[PDB]
């Protein structure tokens, strides 16, 4: 009851009465006494002393306030910060927050590569105008790259960063290459040998057949994955030998699988898995796909497929003196048993360099060819479309971006509803002052927003919205905010039914009267503003009382009145059987109760 | 349909989902007690793991003294635990470890520990889990029993004005020789006080992750506390320099040790050798550590150093070689219909032996010799959760062994050891010599009492193992040591608990036991626990509790609701990047100056020192 | 300076020493001069190695075996409240009367409780007369606006049936008294082993479904955000909450929270008195009957009533007793419901949609009566149920970062909507669902851990880890080797008795190893 101890003179000198409002507060004392002390008591000025004594904590706070937060990225491992290492970088994720240093080049590289991927994907919507639409997109895409407002017709060339997208977009510009290759996310290169194309078949389900191509001669290559390296030699649709020098489990499994597909080694190039027969669709929406990229996509779906692919490669028992250089099914460095024709080692294999630049030729599918086939890039080797916000960018030509979603549609609808006000005749305030609400149910903007409404039960929404509108106009008590809020629903015809308390658009979002929401919010002391997903919008007018009268904007046939606990709680359904002169409480939001009276 | 929440283990790993197998951290509702039957079973198994039958009647108690050290007999069926230690091999392993680390290694460490002890104030002893008063004969926090002891010294033979560890220790020593001793009022004689000082009590508390095998965690008295602290300080100064010792700290450093070990191993052996790992769990780690061997070992350590440490380090061991264990509450009698029930204490169980059941009788007669009044003169073993550091030193000594018998065959081992859990890494060039190496290791371990279990130790190729709940793998090291606070058990103040909980969450994030979303969820849960403990709520909430009443009226006088404190109808403002920063420091510039100065008023009747404390 | 010595201390030090040495000085001299002779030591360790027979098996030539569960009657229901067979009256929530003492009175006013009049003869039970008279006393207490119960005859009996007797002082005892009363040591009983429960799967299934009402468990607010890390965390938390709050497991968690929160206050302010406490919960939103979207509806729900005996929580390790009278519309079966005495209390009504209106269909009503004990620690353990969420959240994020790190990009939504997870077997074939839908299974598992927690479950959970690690080693082709498998199987079988969670998990683990045998080589059939 009074566990907390206290002082005596310190209490009386402050004149703290016990049982102020039936709370004893107290030598001993309660805990509420502290609340009474901090709400009504003596006033000091000791801020400077507190700051000086606790200088370390407030200096830590200052430093914290002196941060410029940056982006974060999920990845792995191939003093002033120790105060924050917990929140700076973990093990699977990390945040690049900086303090004073600034240099915007690698982020600029990421931006340019992202936009190049974007444009090259956008051009994949026809069968004939590929190069044309591509180049036109390029010419219609400018950027505020870094600090200079440059165009996207010279950066792709001035830059030196190998990538499937950079090459796929620069070949159309007759730009120089570096003899590098790109089979999917992997990066390849030739070392020695050469060959010619040859065709073969592969079954699906054991009955059908599909044609693929390969090389019959011997040829050595240099595969490479994130945090991995390798060297290998392909001979007659099969992988002869291979070695790896980058030690990671997942990077070694994926790199080996990619190099195997590149060598088409394995029986799954004779027959196919029972999972592919479920589809047998080596095709896009309206285009064709080779067998290699289909197999790859089948790999990306699940690691069980990766393990099966690796089992297709022969597994044997390691011999003495080779454990140090063996491998395992899961990328284990050494194991009693390993895979056939494999060799692990430490240290990344030094990659060679080719100082011979060339130019390729694009095809219908944008596939580039330097010579003797030897595809260098394509769209097939790209990730799926990933929407990402682009800034410091200008994209004018059609297909730039759909830029059409229900959220944006609603935002624009509400912007139009707000502008319609226009402080003039044939607009909201004139019809209000005239008490002509029927015209409100016929404006154009509401008709433009109508498609955004839930279709199944739009009649009841319209009924309730017209009720609110008319009841607020006729009486003359209204609030432009709630009006504009419910107007988009006063278009269709009214009907009978059950209403619940929320008005749903077609994207499952909603609006509710007498309450606030992300889609639509407002408050007094800022009535000149209307938030839309946090985007503050302005009112073409000014009001100090037109909104202050919301007694009729909460319910349909009721009006707020003074609070009274005696009044009984009800729901929105029993409202039908209430009478007059009968007060009733009701929830108007989260833990917000208010009293109402009919009419 | 059926359900099996394990099929997710087929197409997934185990290092990512093993955590879902254990319940969530918290206080165990089991209420694991320390009854008499359990204590008697413990003492029996202790005397048995001693494989000897030698004895020597004492002179201070007139009681036998099973001397189970350096006298192994009954070799048969030796795969089961043993506790008989050999001094020769023990000192040999210690010398090997010294040779590896260096010559002036033990000397340097003991000197550091000494100098550290000198400037220490005895008041530190107030920092302890729990103890056992030797006057009231109960369990209490450390501060209470310390005050009792000092005021008893005052009441009996004047005050203790040392104010230092050394004077405290010498005062304890002197008290061992006083014939009469007083305390608030009554006094006692020499023998009774001696016994009381060497008593131990069985505590039921066992709170941690992993396993709650500490049913009967032993809590000593107050006389021996400082010597135990000294020995642990020395053992700690030693355990830091050892690479294969994951006891003193955990988490980030523990992973550093793990990966360093694995990489050094891979870089050590050759192309013909292939290694293997084993996850071991020593069984009966408390019923096979004898303080006699610790005494000999501490002697070997301090052999060349200031005689001060020679005598000091030799105190706690002998105090544990002679330890009376308080038998718990005695049995009860009852008639056939159970309508009547008699209750007897431990001191009288020897008076009604003819009634107790057989299983309870055969478990009591062989020990009747060693009972004195209500306690049992246990001359060895190590029941308390004490000396973990020193036991770890012995384990590390076990792992640093190597000779020529192995070298000739081209095999070796290494690994890592916590208090009673370890991980072994064997190396060889044959799928048979591995067995020979493992058996050699088990033999050298059994020579000095450190045993190993067979139903709880498994093993496989190098990729997979476990250590202190940190399931290591090629990558994705998974931890399971997620701690959290608990207010109801430890209620202090409305201005400290929250900062402590935030600091705890921060630590857990450092140790990889928590991730961003998990940390935020944990924070929003601990905030609510705080509120419910101290009975405080925000202003938005429509609560009607006492503390809210006044807050429900003196609230409209303020606008900086954000600046309000959680303790005063406040709202949360801390987040991931603002844990080290207390909420006070984060809301100072925002609180309305009125409320601010009303809080930071040093002229009040009562971490940022707030006007929210409960003295 | 030196540690000034006494006398008794020195005598002890000289006494307690190793065997061959009889004085502290001889042992000390032997230590300070110990030299290394690795040859004798090597011979000694070899001798020890010879007289030890350490077996080492490989799980391949000598595989595991299926676990033998106990045999006997089925394990009955154990949790305090009823989960699947429950029922609740509802009413609109008033913020001015938001307390147990007030909520119960309001529920009583409209007169649906007073109408509950159990007939004399039960369906299955032990002490019908006591439970019936106690229910009458509860209604009487509630009507009088005082939650206390004055007469102490029924509560006393039903709380004391476990143990109550006299006590004779030890000092007043002799041999003739003993011979007269036949006193002996009170024999200690053991829990009888039980069989596998055949009602657990149904409970799990029911728990995974989605409840009509929603918002059962309260949570705190969300502080501001200042970067992408906190935004991502907030998004993930919101997703998980929106998926889970709507399940039935959430309903049971919220009930435990709000009801135990009331028992912990009754046991603190009115000890030594008999009080009445409701078993209630509070909701905050539902799903429209015309639309599958959420809609605000704050509401109260009453599942039953629970009486309290005298509780001090400072003696008998703080054990106290309660008695529960719960409502249900599902008749019982003798096996699952063994600890329950059941009655039939008139009828009630069920309400369902009909076009644009609501209608009502009458059904019977049953009253489940049961007695049980509790403690201070169990209260602290049930009140803190929210932690389940934390655990479940952790598993979600293990999968949502590992993957995000393998591909080095945000894949949260993608994995949640695509990554398929095995959940069970139907018609002898696996069933898989997205992660967004398997969170429910994870959460119910964590909850059940929180409910049936006891030493048996700890032992089981600490042992299964070895079987799981062995299985993992099998998957990845590693010659896992052990020392004594049969000993481990015995360690697991010794902790399997009268605990439906442990028996269920053991059965499912057997089935798991069986199903994996199609791809593993370390288990029998």
């Amino acid at each position: 009851k009074f566990p907390i101890i206290a002082n005596k003179r310190m209490l009386e000198e402050a004149q703290i009465p016990k049982e102020h409002n039936n709370v004893a507060l107290w030598v001993l004392a309660s805990a509420s006494c502290i609340n009474y002390w901090n709400f009504c008591g003596p006033c000091v000025n000791n801020s400077e002393v507190i700051k000086e004594v606790y200088k370390s904590r407030f200096g830590r706070l200052e430093r914290r306030k002196e941060i410029m937060w940056k982006e974060l990225r999920f990845t792995l491992v191939d003093p002033e910060r120790m105060e924050l290492i917990h929140a700076l970088g973990g093990e699977t994720w990390i945040q690049e927050a900086n303090t004073a240093g600034i240099s915007n080049v690698d982020q600029r590289k990421n931006d340019i590569r992202a936009v190049c991927r974007k444009v090259c994907l956008a051009a994949n919507a026809s069968i004939m105008n590929a190069k044309s639409k591509l180049v036109e997109y390029i010419k219609s895409t400018s950027m505020r790259i870094g600090e200079t407002e440059r165009k996207l017709e010279e950066l792709i060339l001035e830059t030196d960063d190998v990538s499937p997208e950079v090459t796929l977009c620069k070949s159309a510009l007759g730009g120089q290459l570096g003899k590098t290759l790109s089979f999917g996310p992997m990066l390849l290169k030739k070392i020695s040998g050469s060959g010619v194309k040859v065709k073969d078949t592969v079954y699906i389900q054991g009955v059908r057949a599909v044609q693929f191509e390969y090389w019959s001669e011997q040829e050595e290559f240099y595969g490479e994955y994130k945090s991995a390296t390798a060297l290998f030699s392909r001979k007659e649709r099969s992988l002869e030998w291979i070695t790896i020098g980058g030690g990671i489990n997942e990077d070694r499994k994926r790199l080996l699988a990619m190099c195997m597909i590149f060598c088409r080694d394995g029986d799954y190039f004779k027959d196919a898995p029972a999972t592919i027969t479920m589809a047998d669709l080596s095709t896009k929406l309206g285009r064709e796909i080779p067998y290699q990229y289909v197999m790859m996509n089948w790999i990306q779906k699940s690691e069980d497929n990766l393990e099966a692919l690796l089992y297709s490669r022969g597994i044997v028992e390691t011999n003495p003196g080779k454990m140090g250089s063996s491998m395992g099914i899961d990328g284990s460095k050494r194991a009693i048993k390993s895979l056939r024709a494999v060799t692990i080692q430490s240290g990344k294999i030094d990659m060679p360099e080719s100082k011979e630049k060339i130019h390729l030729e694009l095809s219908d599918n944008l596939e580039a060819f330097d010579s003797s086939g030897r595809i260098v890039a394509t769209i097939l080797d790209l990730p799926s479309d990933k929407k990402v916000t682009f800034q410091d960018v200008s994209f004018q030509h059609p297909d730039l971006a759909v830029l059409r979603d229900e959220k944006t549609a609603i935002t624009k609808g509400y912007e139009a509803l707000i502008k319609r006000l226009g402080t003039g005749d044939n607009d909201i305030p004139s019809l209000i002052a005239k008490k002509d609400y029927l015209s409100l149910y016929n404006l154009p903007e509401v008709k433009l927003m109508a498609p955004l409404i839930r279709p199944n039960r739009k009649g009841v929404y319209s009924r309730v919205a017209r009720k609110l509108v008319s009841t607020q106009v006729t009486t003359g008590h209204y609030s432009l905010h709630e009006l504009i809020k419910v107007l988009p629903f006063t278009y269709f015809a009214p009907k009978q039914g059950m209403f619940e308390g929320r008005l749903f658009f077609s994207n499952d979002s909603f609006v509710e009267p007498g309450v606030n929401n992300n889609v639509f919010s407002w408050s007094k002391a800022d009535s000149s503003k209307i938030y839309c997903h946090g985007i503050a919008i302005r009112v073409p007018l000014v009001v100090g009382d037109e909104h202050m009268d919301t007694s009729l904007a909460l319910l349909e046939g009721f009006s707020v009145c003074e609070n009274d606990p005696r009044a009984p709680m009800v729901t929105r359904q029993d409202l039908i059987d209430v009478g007059f002169g009968q007060k009733v409480r009701l929830f108007v939001g989260q833990g917000s109760v208010r009293t109402f009276k009919r009419t | 349909m059926e359900i099996n929440p394990y099929l997710m283990f087929l197409n997934n790993d185990v290092t990512s989902l093993i955590s879902t197998t254990y319940p969530y951290t918290g206080p165990p509702p089991m209420s694991h007690g320390s009854s008499t039957k359990y204590t008697l079973e413990t003492i029996k198994r202790t005397y048995d793991y001693s494989r000897t039958s030698v004895e020597k009647t004492s002179k201070v108690f007139n009681i036998p003294r099973r001397k189970f050290c350096n006298c192994l007999e009954d070799k048969d069926e030796l795969v089961k635990p043993t506790g008989n230690v050999d001094i020769s091999s023990l000192l040999g392993l210690a010398e090997m470890m010294e040779k590896r680390m260096g010559e002036g290694f033990f000397k340097h460490c003991v000197m550091e520990a000494e100098t550290e002890i000198l400037k220490m104030h005895f008041s530190r002893l107030t920092e302890g889990r729990q103890t056992y008063d030797w006057t009231s004969e109960r369990n209490m926090p450390a501060a209470t029993a310390l005050q009792l002891t000092v005021d008893a010294i005052k009441e009996t033979e004047g005050p203790f004005k040392g104010t230092t560890m050394l004077e405290y220790c010498n005062k304890m020593i002197e008290m061992l020789d006083w014939k009469e001793i007083k305390f608030k009022i009554d006094s006692i004689k020499h023998d009774e006080f001696l016994i009381r000082a060497l008593t131990i009590n069985t505590m039921a508390k066992d709170g941690e992750r992993g396993k709650l095998q500490r049913r009967a965690i032993a809590t000593p008295g107050m006389i021996v506390r400082p010597f135990s602290k000294i020995v642990e300080t020395v053992a700690q100064k030693i355990c830091e320099k050892l690479k294969e010792s994951g006891l003193p700290v955990g988490g980030n450093e523990k992973k550093a040790k793990l990966k360093t070990t694995v990489t050094s191993l891979n870089a050590r052996m050759n192309s013909d050798q292939f290694a293997v790992n084993i996850t071991g769990d020593n069984s009966k780690w408390n019923e096979c550590q004898q303080p006699e061997a610790y005494l000999a070992l501490l002697a070997y350590i301090t052999k060349d150093s200031s005689d001060l440490m020679k005598d000091l380090c030799s105190v706690a061991p002998v105090l544990f070689c002679n330890k009376f264990v308080k038998l718990g509450q005695g049995i009860r009698l009852s008639n056939k219909r159970k309508t009547k029930e008699v209750i007897i204490k431990a001191e009288k169980m020897g008076k009604y032996k003819n009634l107790m059941r057989e299983e309870y009788k055969n478990l009591f007669e062989p020990l009747e010799k060693y009972i004195q009044k209500d306690v049992c003169f246990l001359p060895g073993g190590m029941l308390m959760g004490m000396f973990n550091m020193l036991s770890t030193v012995l384990g590390v000594s076990t792992l640093c062994y190597m000779d020529e018998e192995l070298k000739a065959k081209g095999c070796f081992w290494t690994g890592l050891q916590s208090s009673d859990d370890f991980v072994l890494f064997a190396v060889a060039s044959n799928w048979s010599n591995i067995h020979w190496t493992i058996r050699r290791f088990n033999a050298v371990c059994k020579l000095i009492g450190i045993n190993m279990s067979l139903e709880k130790s498994y093993g496989s190729l190098p990729e997979l193992f476990e250590f202190t709940s940190m399931f290591f793998d090629g990558e994705f090291v998974s931890n399971l040591a997620m701690e959290l606070p608990a207010f109801t058990t430890a209620g202090v103040n409305e201005g400290v608990d929250f900062t402590a909980a935030m600091s705890i969450i921060k630590t857990n994030m450092i140790n990889n036991s928590l991730s961003p979303s998990t940390a935020l969820m944990a924070l929003r849960i601990c905030l609510q626990e705080f509120r419910a403990t101290y009975r405080v709520h925000p202003w938005d909430s429509r609560v009607k509790g006492g503390r809210m009443k006044i807050i429900n009226e003196f609230i409209k006088t303020i606008e900086n609701k954000d600046g309000l404190l959680i303790a005063d109808g406040g709202k949360l403002m801390n987040n991931i990047s603002t844990l080290h920063i207390p909420e006070e420091v984060l809301k100072f510039e925002k609180m309305d100056e009125q409320y601010r100065n009303r809080v930071f008023n040093p002229k009040n009747p009562f971490a940022v020192v707030s006007t929210h404390s409960f003295r | 300076i030196e540690m000034k010595k006494g006398k008794t201390f020195l005598e002890l030090r000289d006494e307690s020493v190793p065997l061959p040495f009889q004085t502290y000085e001889q042992m000390k001299d032997y230590c300070e001069k110990f030299k290394g002779n690795p040859r004798e030591l090597a011979s000694k360790v070899s001798q020890m190695q010879s007289n030890i027979k350490l077996p080492i098996k490989h799980y391949e030539q000598n595989k595991f075996r299926q676990i033998r569960l106990p045999k006997g009657p089925m394990a009955p229901y154990t949790h305090k409240f009823l989960m699947e067979e429950a029922w609740m009256f509802t009413k609109i929530s008033d913020p001015e009367r938001s307390r147990a003492g007030e909520i119960l009175i309001d529920f009583f006013k409209k007169g649906n409780l007073s109408a509950i009049r159990p007939k004399d003869k039960p369906l299955q039970g032990k002490y019908p007369i006591h439970y019936k008279n106690l229910w009458n006393q509860i209604k009487a207490a509630i009507a009088d606006r005082t939650m206390v119960i004055n007469e102490n005859d029924h509560s006393e009996f039903l709380g004391g049936i476990g143990r109550a007797s006299k006590k004779i002082p030890e000092i007043s005892l002799t041999q003739d008294v003993i011979t007269t009363e036949g006193l002996k040591q009170s024999e200690n009983k053991l829990p009888e082993p039980r069989s596998f429960p055949r009602w657990f799967n149904a409970e799990w299934m029911w728990a995974i479904k989605d409840s009509d009402l929603t918002g059962w468990v309260p949570m705190a607010e969300y502080p501001p955000a200042d970067n992408e890390l906190e935004d991502y965390a907030e998004h993930l938390n919101k997703t998980m909450e929106g998926v889970l709050q709507g399940t039935n497991c959430a309903r049971e968690m919220g009930k435990c929270i709000l009801t135990v929160g009331a028992l912990m206050t009754e046991c603190r302010l009115f000890p030594g008195k008999i009080k009445v406490v409701p078993i209630y919960a509070r909701s905050k939103e539902r799903k429209s009957m015309q639309e599958g979207l959420p809609v605000p509806s704050e509401m109260d729900c009453l599942f039953g009533i629970c009486v309290k005996s005298k509780s001090h929580l400072n003696k008998d390790d703080g054990m106290y007793t309660i008695i529960t009278f719960e409502f249900s519309i599902r008749e019982p079966n003798l096996e699952k419901h063994q600890k329950y005495t059941v009655f039939e209390a008139g009828h009630t009504t069920v309400r369902m949609k009909k076009g644009e209106s609501v209608i009502g269909r009458e059904v019977p009503l049953y009253l489940y009566c049961r007695t049980t004990a509790l403690s201070k620690i169990k209260n602290d353990w049930l009140s803190k149920a929210r932690r389940c969420f934390i655990t479940t959240m952790d598993t979600v994020e293990t999968i949502c970062l590992r993957e995000s790190a393998k591909a080095e990009e945000n894949l949260v939504e993608k994995t949640l909507n695509e990554k398929q997870m095995w959940i069970g077997k139907k018609n002898g074939e696996l069933i898989a669902q997205p992660l967004r839908e398997a969170l429910r299974v994870q959460l119910v598992q964590q909850f059940y851990f929180c409910i049936y927690n006891d030493s048996q479950l700890e032992g089981f959970c600490n042992e299964q880890k070895k079987i799981l690690m062995a299985l993992e080693g099998d998957k990845k082709n590693k010659s896992s080797f052990g020392f004594n498998p049969e000993g481990l199987l015995e360690k697991i079988e010794e902790c399997l008795i009268n605990n439906p969670m442990c028996l269920f998990m053991a059965q499912r683990l057997n089935e798991l190893v069986i199903e994996a045998s199609k791809r593993g080589a370390k288990f029998f059939k």
